[PDB]
């Protein structure tokens, strides 16, 4: 009913980060977990998710770069973010909805994490 | 207002129904999530379970009337049921137990069901006016227990696991037994004839041997639904042959076929309408988030409120016709909600499902409450057996029908599942509308035959 997100931070373009979502009392196992993100001046948008029986859904611009997965022992959901780019900068939220469906809009999800800042800098080393 | 044993019977019934529906509300989800069944396997297996639970109700009236006594069989039924609930809780340690545990519930229900109602009838002198009110309160008792279970059992299974949920079902039966044993003095001169002679251990052992056999037969049929299908098909065609060989009975036949359609529709509440709420309805109403599995609780809710009202307010065949029109409208409302009143993301307002369950519950109040009571006005034992057999067949057929809404575990988009639910619910509603119209057309001829 309350989700805690962890693992955000600052990273250079092409780098990687892993987000994790854990719940308190409810067993996350019965839940589709969707990851949403809100960039400055835009609305929350669906990024990626896993339903209660391993079905997956992805936003087109993160396919081949992001992977959602689930560790049902630790009752945790993960977002592995590789080949990160500046326009992936946002507050990331996990959201949980009972069952097998991953609706695209925030109104489909009842339980929300508080959000983790992800920043991707164009920084590269001096040549 | 009522005799003292009425309140004992009320609360035994409430707690036994709590236990039963605590299991029923979560069983299809348990099949899918915990046992890894596909939705199709879960739906047909639930159909088999429901079929056996219903067909075996025929056993408990006979055992209570003629073998052990009503009060003795209440005790035995409660004990077998509680054992079944704890066996279901144990099945999480021992997955191989699950089917034996469900057979124990079916057989335990078979012994138990008919007997509290029978007992309640014996609490009143034969033409007491309060009988009708007491039986409406008894139906409300069934549905208060069911309301609590369908509301809370999914929440409990989500927060504490299935082992805890099923053990609490067992505890509810244990508490029905304690209340029965505590009130034994209230029913000391109430019972069937065997209650007042010493118990025949010959008959007790026959009942236990037959029960255990049935537990194993139920487990086998639920594991192999493809032979449960042929068992009931051949039993149905054969008992149809033997009904046709042997005209107030013909009215019983057409009313039986109408009830079969009714039970096909009732069987969707724990399966296809349950997963429709899971997949394509918002899980929030009046601002509170809810477990969508709890939406099943809307059926007893509407019954609890509507049975008194409708008790205050034609005759036999027209009430069946009315019930069938109500059920048709429930499924047409479901289809319409999905076809025209969904979000851009594929989700519909939970008020549409509130309305589906209102229509469906009124259908229940017109039909199943008032069916075999005046099927008993048109008629014996052979038609009671055929009645239970055909309605069990109805539940198997309902599981098969629910499989047309089954969703693969990899689908995650509500706009893919919404048209499946709406196509099936709309076709169910149109066929049921046709059936209700033919019922309407035949109402006068039947109502003549009842004379
Ligand atoms: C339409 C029938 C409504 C059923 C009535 C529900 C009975 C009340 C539940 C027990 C007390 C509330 O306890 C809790 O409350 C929150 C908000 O209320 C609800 O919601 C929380 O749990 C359920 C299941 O665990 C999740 O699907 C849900 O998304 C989550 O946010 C649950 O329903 C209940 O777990
Ligand atoms: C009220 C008398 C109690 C009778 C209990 C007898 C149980 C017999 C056990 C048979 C084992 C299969
Ligand atoms: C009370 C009887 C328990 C039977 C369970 C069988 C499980 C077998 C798993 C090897
Ligand atoms: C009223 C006591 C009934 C005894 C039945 C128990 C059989 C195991
Ligand atoms: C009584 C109807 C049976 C249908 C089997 C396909």
């Amino acid at each position: 009913v309350q989700l805690v997100e962890s693992g955000g931070g600052l990273v250079q373009a092409g780098g990687s980060l892993r987000l994790s979502c854990a719940a308190s009392g409810p067993t996350l196992s019965n839940y589709a977990v969707g990851w949403f993100r809100q960039a400055p001046g835009k609305e929350r948008e669906f990024v990626a998710g896993i339903n209660w029986s391993s079905g997956l859904r992805y936003k087109d611009v993160v396919k081949g770069r992001f992977t959602v997965s689930r560790d049902n022992v630790k009752d945790t959901v993960y977002l592995q973010m590789n080949s990160l780019k500046p326009e992936d900068t946002a507050v990331y939220y996990c959201a949980a909805r009972f069952g097998g469906m991953l609706p695209l809009q925030p109104s489909g999800y009842a339980n929300w994490g508080q959000g983790t800042q992800v920043t991707v800098s164009s920084h590269h080393h001096h040549h | 207002q009522q005799p003292r044993p009425f309140f004992m019977i009320f609360f035994v019934e409430l707690w036994e129904r709590f236990g039963y529906y605590g299991v029923q509300g979560v069983l299809a989800v348990f099949f899918v999530k915990q046992l890894g069944f596909s939705q199709e396997q879960a739906f047909v297996t639930f159909g088999a379970f429901a079929a056996l639970v219903y067909g075996l109700i025929s056993i408990g009236g006979y055992v209570g009337d003629h073998l052990l006594g009503t009060k003795r069989t209440i005790v035995l039924g409660a004990l077998v049921l509680a054992i079944g609930y704890f066996m279901t809780g144990m099945s999480l340690l021992k997955p191989d137990l699950i089917f034996i545990a469900l057979g124990t519930i079916a057989v335990g229900n078979g012994l138990f069901k008919a007997n509290p109602a029978s007992l309640l009838s014996k609490c009143y002198p034969p033409k007491d006016p309060r009988l009708d009110g007491a039986f409406t309160l008894f139906y409300m008792s069934i549905n208060i227990g069911s309301l609590i279970a369908l509301s809370l059992a999914p929440v409990i299974a989500d927060r504490f696991g299935y082992s805890v949920t099923y053990n609490l079902c067992g505890a509810g039966l244990i508490i029905a037994l304690l209340v029965y044993i505590a009130c034994r003095g209230m029913v000391k001169d109430i019972g069937s004839e065997p209650d007042f002679r010493p118990m025949s251990f010959s008959k007790l052992l026959y009942v236990l041997l037959g029960s255990v056999v049935m537990i194993f037969v139920c487990a086998w049929l639920m594991h192999n639904v493809e032979v449960a299908n042929l068992v009931l098909i051949v039993l149905s065609i054969v008992v149809t042959i033997i009904f046709f060989r042997q005209n107030k009975m013909f009215v019983a036949f057409v009313l039986m076929l109408e009830a079969v359609v009714f039970y096909i529709l009732y069987a969707q509440m724990p399966t296809s309408l349950n997963f429709f709420a899971i997949n394509n309805v918002h899980h929030e109403i009046l601002g509170f988030s809810i477990n969508p599995v709890s939406f099943q609780a809307l059926n007893p809710f509407w019954v609890v409120l509507a049975s008194p009202i409708l008790a205050g307010i034609l005759s036999m065949p027209m009430k069946f016709t009315l019930g069938m029109f109500m059920c048709s409208l429930g499924f047409l409302t479901a289809a319409a909600a999905g076809m025209w009143f969904a979000d851009a993301q594929g989700l519909t307002s939970p008020w549409f499902i509130v309305l589906v369950y209102l229509f469906q519950s009124l259908g229940e109040l017109f039909i199943s409450a008032l069916g075999l009571a005046m099927i008993a006005a048109l008629v014996m034992g052979f038609i009671l057996g055929m009645w239970f057999l055909t309605q069990a067949a109805a539940f198997l057929l309902g599981g098969y029908v629910a499989t047309f809404t089954a969703v693969p575990d990899n689908i995650t988009d509500p706009l893919e599942t919404l048209p499946v639910y709406t196509n099936v619910f709309g076709k169910i509603g149109l066929v049921t509308l046709g059936v209700a119209v033919v019922m309407l057309l035949m109402v006068p001829w039947l109502k003549r035959m009842i004379a």
